[PDB]
């Protein structure tokens, strides 16, 4: 009906009891622009709305509302690739709107025809330190944990450029046979970097294959959270109807987390630990839900969320909850970056717990899981030996440890390091693993069965 | 910068590592210098 | 080794019989005490029926049961459930129950006594009354059985000390 | 009846809800969503609605059904996968064409087309009957026809009607009970509230060991059927691999696998893996499946379901317990249930006071636990049934200082560690004697003494070798090694052997599908004998180095033990390990002089 | 062990005889003082409690 | 008669203001299930009730309420003993009526007659580590601070079960002329554990010496805090009127504390650090007020509360507040349990502050005090020696350190270690002590008067 009040950016409507839940309402403001808002909650003879464009202009008696009568749903086309959108899917280049062939729900709770077949075939991201150690399977969602003090935007970028150049490597491996498409969603990221993302798609020649949703921080909070839901829904349509391998790259979760946090400052719903909502978990889980093998089991959606730790620790609420919903984690680190390493990836807390089962010898090798296991134990000792080395002197060193100190550096500067443009064969990756291990006797090995070792070493 | 949410547990054990080292290493040091002194008088003669 | 171990074992089994002797003695003594207590109470309710069934002796007793309840009610109308022979008994001394409350409380005479059409069994209680609020928000359950049960809590120590203390 | 007052998140509030209780099953809106009145504030009831909202308006009716929210336990539970609200997942796949539950769609709690073979109980006409007494039985699978049809907990009367043997539906009545007038007619399914602990004849103390099938879990502290256990996780240390692996390897009559609030990929894995693999009970035609009743919740589905998960799951263990079936309930992970509880705490608007976590959290964790245990089965014919609760605990913030873990350790009597540093190094599951305890130990080693083994003696020495190693390692790190006693070196060396053969095993031991107690005992027995001979050997004079060099052949042989499988000696006692003891004695002879 | 093969059944001889007189004094004084305790219970219940 | 609402454990019943505080109320259900509860707060036409059994499932119109007219009190009696009760003191034995002789308040104080006369006269627990080294005399309240890494329930039972077999031995030496009674209170307990305590007692023949109250952990929290309160009141009556020395064993104070933190969910009362009350002091104190010498002082009430560290943190709020109030503390550590010593009480930081004050003669010896000094000091030195041995080696160690080492192993393996069914009277303990100390010459024993040292080496 009309504004009773506005409390924070949240706008308090006084209105008669009829609307749908998540029903779009259009607020008529006196300035030549009408705007849409969604009822966040519906209550007894009032509804609290956060208006999707702007944050100012609402008046007491100079406002009018009319109920659209329809809750927000994303209008989906599979012709949506090769178009530039914003966070509401409106054009910024004038002309390419989302348009439709079907209308599907933004939550993806109605359809949810996610297959009960567990991640199957191999995926790589062309970065050796990712591929071998925490090996990606289709439908597997494994987070990229980063920290600021980093060119973390450059690491995300690298993965976006690399995605789709990997795919002929994968065809040959027989972990892909079908088209590859990219769904790209941006939330609260710098101007320069938004041009880097467009440019990386352009180079690849996959601009046609990708959709860009661009959302800045000067576009509202509620609208920020909707953006990946639009993207996600379109990916689900790609994966289900046309049996495609869909990669959605969703950056930046941190920006998404803040937005959730700013709200509930006038809701009846109350915020829990560290001022984060307690149903923050619930919010993450809605995003995360569209990910997994689709029914038809020739398509899948693989999802890579990008998280920068804003405080740097991994026990901060943003990473801690995410790591739990996902199956393992991938750690980027400040320390490698300082020495002058790119892409700087620490592997010591990095483990994916569903890695072994997915992969098999037919597109990897049987030693892929064994050779990875050896390299973690040796790297771990090398790291403790280093810390002790500083404090006491070379008094606590032993033969294995001196060897381990060299191993650390060897691995760091040959294995993990590679150019932005560079991409890597998995089979190649595995010969370079063996090479590093060749400086240790075989009697000191034990995370590999003696049968397996004898064949490939 | 170090983790804020329940670092306490690891950081306490760091202290216990350190502490054990002062006592033990001081016993070890004490004993070596006690011997050293004995040798000193022998060598001089 | 095993002599000493099997020996400890049977010396422990020996003291489980001491524990079963001590528990069985004390269970018998106490269960004979409980049985006597339920014959004191059982006799109270055989005498109470005898009083209740003689209506003229009962008439003041009924009045004071309801009046006791009204002092804890303090509502302007009270709904009274009674026995079949006692709703008539109440009716014919409506004036005396509301009179006697107004002289025995500060609160002004009860404006109405509502004579109920739901009645109590001789199967639950020996008599007595259920005095309740008009909108039925609060009940003062002043029945003869309920009263003896409540009494038991305070009477139990008095009686336990005199008999077995 | 009621009129919707407000819809905030998937929480619906409805005014005009009188003669309503606080666990009522309700149909919410004009959409007829399944829902439950968790609490009430005056006239206004706060209802958790188990299907999502996206279009439910204010002022739609709310109809109370006149009874609590319960779950259905009948026949056909086995060889089917359900959710945590318990609607068949499989039936959902065909009819809705949606693999996972669709919105606005409702389906009743069990399949209503399936027919079962009823065979009569041990009652006839005019017999007095009681609850958990066996009224019949249904041949439910091929592995097990042990599915006893019982008169419900909290029922007694006389049976007016006993139907004869034959084929019936589970909606098609076969029993009438009369208590005082018609109590109700009964069918093959029976209903049970998921908010109450299921009645029991008596609880009995746990004293029968289950063998996990993992040598390491038995070796330091034995599992018991009837018990409570914590296994630490961290969400990237292969906690899933060992959960699913334990489930296969542990052997009970019925097993209930409860995914609390999971990846969805992990749940999918178990659904696929189990009919492909075999039982050790000689199960056929989808082996493992026939033995499991599976509760599948992902975290991406509604938060109500995920609350409901554990409770439905425990009631399923308990139902089978009354029949006289021994149950293993593996619930994974209890920390995700707590995360759902923190969610409810903030959505209704109840106070959190357990470190930013619920008021109720500590008590709800205990309530779940007490429903597990060993008992004399419900009903008077007397059977033994048991429930062992294996509940995974894992971080909800800190490493063990999170609310979940603090509460759980209080109440658990069995705890088996898992160290992160060894996890990354691949030596999981790692049980640390400081981060592990069993209170069941003393009754359990005396049980194994009766069974044949010397077991209690081996326990003390196993403990001693691990125990001194941790303290000596702290001197090693700080001071270094330039000296470390002849005895101290030995302890370190032997402790490595124990790590490698026992603690490390999960797709690295070619036999691990089920490991007997005798074999574990025989393996550990060689390790301990090697230890005592070695320490004596340095003291009676003989260098440490000569002693390593001469032990030689046997030392490797114990190193290699782990791959070896029963194939010599008995079916549980292994000759290679028996041979080993005597050869060891000969090595000592060479080594001392 | 022979005094633990005789020590059972002997529990009930000692449990009965040990209270044989206590159980008679309990029923004796109850019948005596019954009306006089009942009469006090009668007064409390029939006049305001 | 009309339930207004339920907000968690806390139930709001709407009925008039004429009830008093902690008056029991009865919720009458159409299920035929009467549940009693106690009013926490009374306000104008509403009271807030916590129901002992359950806490929810009550209808909002099909229910009635009745007021009892009696505030909660315990029927106390000397014929009550040797029986198993719930957390409200109601038989689960299937035995007869509770019986009364008095009705005593369980609110915190019945008559509070706690003396202004300090502790003397030894109370023997039958565990060597506690009795000799940390002498407890009646009225003293020394807690056991244990952890979950130890078997806290099993050690607690041991103290009860061996206690009161010390007593014929005391009577002969003339320590006790009056009898010994145990009051055992178990909280939030596991079913196996509840049964375990009864069985242990049955075995020793300590069953009819004690009363056991079990509150199970499926029973709501409010019942659980009521449990020790019931126990403590019963004990104050046996101790005052019939003069008996009573040892009260209360496990687990950590579960009682949790209950207290747990209640508050509609109260306007806020907690302090780590979520535990600011008034956590106050609640501890409450248990603590019933403990001390009774008036007449030949009887006493002696309290040993048992506190379990859940995470091995001595800076955890529960032990800290308690520790300040209590006259010393007993520390039990994980390390010794690991070597396989049982009981594993390290007497390294354990203290009794009125150690001298307890001993005498006739239940101790004169030589008790001097010995306590020799053994503690020698033991501490023994721990220090173990670390030094690892470093220097066995063939390069000192004489003084070698002696200290020998003492550590014997001390642990003879004094502390005792069997499950082996009673260690204080007289027995003191002899074993002289054998251990003998290895040192007289030259190294000196915190002992030469008089003693000449008697016993």
């Amino acid at each position: 009906n009309t504004v009773s009040g506005v409390n924070g950016p949240l706008v308090i409507l006084e209105k008669v009891k009829f609307p749908r839940y998540n029903e779009i309402v259009n607020l008529t403001l006196p300035d030549g622009t009408v705007r849409q808002g969604q009822v966040l909650e519906i209550r007894g003879d009032r509804a609290i709305v956060q208006v999707f464009e702007g944050t100012s202009g609402i008046d007491v008696k100079k406002t009018t509302v009319e109920f659209t009568g329809e809750s927000l749903r994303i209008p989906v086309s599979e012709d949506m690739l090769g178009r530039i959108f914003d966070g509401s899917g409106r054009p910024i280049d004038n002309g390419p709107k989302v348009f439709a062939e079907d209308y599907l729900d933004i939550n993806g709770s109605p359809i949810n025809p996610y297959a009960r077949i567990y991640p199957e075939e191999m995926i790589s991201t062309g970065v050796s330190a990712i591929d071998t150690m925490n090996s990606i399977a289709r439908g597997q969602k494994i987070p990229i944990f980063s920290a600021s003090g980093l060119p973390h935007n450059e690491i995300a970028a690298q993965i976006c450029r690399q995605a789709g150049l990997v795919r002929p490597t994968k065809d040959v491996h027989d972990g892909h046979e079908e088209n590859f498409s990219i769904v790209f969603a941006a939330m609260g990221v710098n101007l320069e970097t938004a041009r880097f993302f467009k440019q990386d798609f352009e180079e690849n020649g996959s601009l046609e294959r990708t959709s860009l949703f661009l959302n800045l921080a000067n576009d509202p909070t509620i609208e920020r959270i909707i953006t990946p839901r639009l993207a996600l829904t379109t990916a689900e349509y790609l994966a289900y109807q046309t049996e495609r391998h869909v990669l959605t790259i969703l950056t930046d979760m941190s920006s998404y987390a803040d937005a959730l946090r700013e709200v509930s400052a006038a809701r009846e719903e109350v915020p829990g630990r560290r001022g984060y909502p307690g149903y923050m978990y619930t919010d993450l889980s809605t995003i995360y839900e569209r990910a997994g093998r689709v029914e038809g089991r020739n398509g899948s959606i693989t999802q890579i969320p990008i998280l920068t730790m804003p405080n740097d620790d991994i026990t901060h609420p943003i990473p801690d909850l995410t790591g739990y919903i996902t199956e393992g984690q991938i750690f980027v680190d400040r320390q490698l970056h300082n020495k002058g390493i790119y892409p700087p990836i620490n592997v010591l807390p990095s483990l994916s717990r569903l890695m072994k089962s997915a992969i098999g010898e037919g597109m990897t090798r049987k030693d892929h899981g064994d050779v990875s296991n050896q390299l973690y134990a040796k790297y771990a000792i090398g790291k403790d030996a280093a810390a002790m080395k500083a404090v006491v002197g070379e008094e606590a060193l032993s033969i294995e440890d001196k060897l381990s100190l060299e191993f650390l550096e060897k691995f760091e500067k040959t294995f993990i390091t590679q150019g932005a443009y560079e991409d890597r064969t998995v089979f190649e990756s595995l010969d370079q693993a063996w090479s590093l291990l060749r400086i240790y006797p075989k009697e000191m090995l034990n995370r590999i069965s003696p049968k397996i070792l004898d064949e490939f070493y | 910068v170090f983790p804020t949410r329940m670092t306490l547990g690891l950081m306490k054990t760091k202290l216990k590592g350190a502490n054990q080292g002062y006592s033990l290493l001081k016993r070890k040091s004490e004993a070596l210098t006690k011997r050293f002194r004995d040798i000193t008088k022998r060598i001089d003669d | 080794g095993n002599f000493k171990s099997k020996l400890k074992k049977a010396m422990l089994s020996q003291q489980i019989t001491k524990s079963t002797i001590a528990n069985k003695m004390r269970l018998k003594v106490l269960s004979a005490r409980e049985q006597s207590l339920d014959g004191i109470f059982e006799e109270t309710k055989e005498k109470l029926s005898g009083i209740a069934n003689n209506r003229d002796e009962y008439k003041p007793i009924l009045q004071s049961l309801i009046v006791e309840a009204l002092l804890k009610l303090l509502e302007p109308k009270a709904i009274v459930k009674a026995l079949e022979r006692d709703v008539d008994l109440i009716e014919s001394m409506k004036d005396d129950i509301m009179r006697e409350y107004g002289e025995k409380a500060q609160r002004a005479p009860l404006e109405e006594i509502v004579i109920s059409n739901d009645y109590l069994n001789k199967d639950l209680v020996s008599g007595g009354v259920v005095v309740s609020n008009a909108s039925d928000k609060i009940e003062i359950n002043n029945t003869l059985e309920e009263r003896l049960k409540l009494l038991s809590e305070e009477a139990l120590p008095a009686i336990r000390l005199e008999l077995y203390g | 009846y009621g009129a919707i007052y407000s819809v905030s998140g998937p929480v619906v509030i409805a005014e005009n809800m009188i003669g309503c209780a606080m666990y009522e099953l309700v149909k919410v809106g004009h959409d007829n969503l399944v829902g439950e009145v968790i609490r009430i504030d005056g006239d206004k009831a706060t209802i958790q609605v188990y299907e999502e909202t996206a279009g439910l308006t204010v002022g739609d009716p709310v109809l109370r059904t006149g009874k609590p929210l319960s779950v259905e336990l009948g026949p056909g539970l086995m060889e089917t996968i359900y959710d945590g609200i318990q609607r068949p997942l499989k039936a959902i796949k065909e009819e809705s064409q949606s693999i996972y539950i669709p919105r606005g769609i409702d389906t009743p709690a069990l399949d209503r087309t399936i027919k079962w073979q009823f065979t009569p109980g041990k009652f006839q006409v005019g017999d007095h009957i009681s609850g958990g007494d066996i009224y019949g039985s249904v041949f439910e699978n091929s592995l097990i026809s042990s599915h006893k049809i019982l008169l419900p907990p909290r029922s007694r009367g006389t049976i007016t009607w006993i139907a004869p043997a034959g084929e019936y539906t589970l909606d098609e009545k076969i029993l009438e009970v009369e208590f005082d007038g018609k109590k109700s007619d009964f069918t093959l399914y029976h209903t049970w509230p998921v908010r109450v602990p299921r009645p029991v004849t008596e609880k009995l103390s746990a004293d029968y060991p289950l063998l996990t099938g993992q040598r390491v879990l038995d070796a330091l502290f034995p599992c018991v059927q009837g018990g409570t256990t914590c296994i630490p996780g961290a969400f990237g240390c292969g906690k899933t691999v060992i959960s699913q692996s334990l489930s296969k390897y542990s052997n009970s009559d019925a097993i209930i696998y409860v995914g609390c609030g999971e990846r969805g990929n992990e749940m999918a894995e178990v659904l696929m893996e189990f009919p492909e693999l075999y039982t050790e009970m000689s199960g056929t035609k989808e082996p493992i499946m026939k033995r499991t009743t599976l509760v599948a919740n992902t975290s991406n589905m509604p938060v109500a379901a995920r609350e409901a998960s554990i409770y439905t799951g425990i009631t399923l263990a308990e139902y089978f317990r009354d029949q006289g079936k021994n149950v293993s309930m593996i619930a994974d992970s209890s920390s995700r249930w707590a995360e759902a509880l923190r969610e409810i705490s903030g959505r209704l608007g109840e106070m959190p006071a357990d470190q930013g976590f619920p008021a109720y959290l500590g008590a709800k964790l205990a309530s779940f636990y007490e429903r597990a245990g060993k008992a004399v089965a419900l009903g008077s014919p007397d059977r033994t049934g048991s429930v062992s609760i294996v509940a995974a605990v894992s971080p909800a913030g800190g490493d063990f200082s999170d609310p979940v873990t603090t509460a759980t350790l209080g109440i658990t009597q069995v705890f088996w560690g898992l160290d992160k540093k060894l996890a990354q190094r691949k030596h999981f599951p790692s049980i640390n004697t400081s981060v592990s305890y069993s209170k069941y130990t003393n009754v359990l080693n005396k049980f194994y003494d009766s069974n044949y083994p010397e077991f209690p003696v081996l326990r003390d020495r196993m403990k001693e070798i691990l125990s001194n190693a941790e303290e000596l390692e702290q001197v090693v790190q700080l001071v270094g090694k330039s000296a470390l006693s002849d005895s101290d070196k030995i302890t370190l060396d032997v402790a490595t052997l124990i790590k490698e053969d026992f603690l490390q095993q999960n797709g690295y031991s070619t036999y691990d599908a089920f490991c007997p107690i005798w074999k574990t005992f025989d393996m550990m027995r060689a390790f301990i004998s090697y230890h005592d001979e070695a320490q004596k050997a340095v003291a009676n004079g003989a260098n440490w180095s000569k002693l390593a060099d001469s032990t030689g052949d046997v030392k490797h042989a114990v190193s290699s033990s782990k791959f070896f499988e029963p194939s010599r000696g008995e079916k549980e006692v292994h000759g290679e390990f028996e041979k080993l003891l005597s050869t060891m004695q000969e090595r000592f002879a060479e080594s001392t002089d | 062990e022979q005094k633990n093969a005789g020590g059972v059944g002997e529990l009930e001889k000692k449990a009965e005889a040990g209270v044989q007189g206590e159980l008679a004094e309990i029923k004796k004084i109850a019948e005596k003082k019954k009306d006089d305790v009942v009469k006090i219970l009668i007064e409390t219940v029939i006049k305001p409690s």
